[PDB]
């Protein structure tokens, strides 16, 4: 009984449980390409504003 | 001078217009971070891309 646990503890753990390393490498990556949304969107919003040149 | 019709003017619209088309086009996948985002750009790249993305999932 108690080698039949830790072996369905390894497979429940292998099932459920996470893996750091991959998730906060996802993370960064993620973080990296939300600034540059946000950086992109601020650089969107003031575009329109060179047609009051021409007004 | 002919002032009924401005033809420099409309010249240089139109090189506006499709100088803002390619800014529009440039800052969609600046945002996105994806060298293609919807059809037509290329669409052999995209189809292959789909095969592998299968392919890693």
């Amino acid at each position: 009984l108690m080698n039949a646990y830790e072996n369905t503890q390894a497979s429940e753990s292998r099932i459920r449980d996470a893996d750091m390393a991959e998730e906060t490498v996802a993370f960064t990556k993620n973080q990296i390409l939300v600034q540059s949304g946000t950086a992109m969107l601020a650089q969107a919003n003031v575009r329109p504003q060179g047609v009051l040149s021409l007004l | 001078m002919i002032i009924n019709h401005n033809l420099a003017a409309i010249n240089s619209h139109r090189v506006l217009k499709f100088q803002n088309e390619e800014v529009s086009k440039n800052m969609e996948k600046l945002s996105s971070g994806m060298r293609i985002n919807r059809a037509g750009d290329d669409a052999s790249g995209l189809a292959v891309s789909e095969k592998m993305r299968t392919q890693v999932n």
